[PDB]
């Protein structure tokens, strides 16, 4: 198994993301974390299960949610995290 | 052309977010702190 990561700056769109919707209803910002989490702890077995990004060359898109994806790429010791984004919006 | 607008704004956050001088942080930790924040937000109801 190869050890998942987090850059700081995705901890920080993590905690933007859920901090905005917790405003509203915290169970459909808990919903979405258990969710983006379910994404990115299988990928200690499949590092390269998702597509290469084309927008960001280097990094690997994940479309966890139809209004978010996570953005990371297989360094040569790790998976890393690099950023959680709105899929249609400059956010966070 | 809103595309164009997204894809630089999504590169320029991913060029701040590759000169964080800051490592990487376990899953594990990031789970703690999802944790800490949701349990804060509910104590705050």
């Amino acid at each position: 198994h190869l050890p998942v990561l987090w850059l700081e700056s995705a901890d920080t769109d993590l905690d933007d993301i859920t901090s905005y919707i917790a405003r509203f209803d915290i169970d459909a910002a808990e919903r979405l974390w258990q969710r983006l989490r379910g994404c990115v702890l299988p990928l200690s077995e499949h590092p390269y299960l998702y597509p290469p990004s084309d927008r960001v060359p280097g990094l690997r898109e994940i479309v966890a949610h139809p209004n978010y994806i996570i953005l990371y790429r297989v360094t040569t010791s790790s998976v890393e995290v690099v950023n959680v984004i709105h899929a249609r919006r400059q956010f966070p | 052309e809103q595309e164009n607008s997204y894809n630089e704004w999504l590169r320029a956050k991913v060029a701040t977010s590759l000169a964080d001088p800051r490592p990487a942080i376990p899953h594990d930790e990031v789970e703690r702190r999802m944790a800490e924040r949701f349990a804060k937000m509910r104590k705050e109801r």
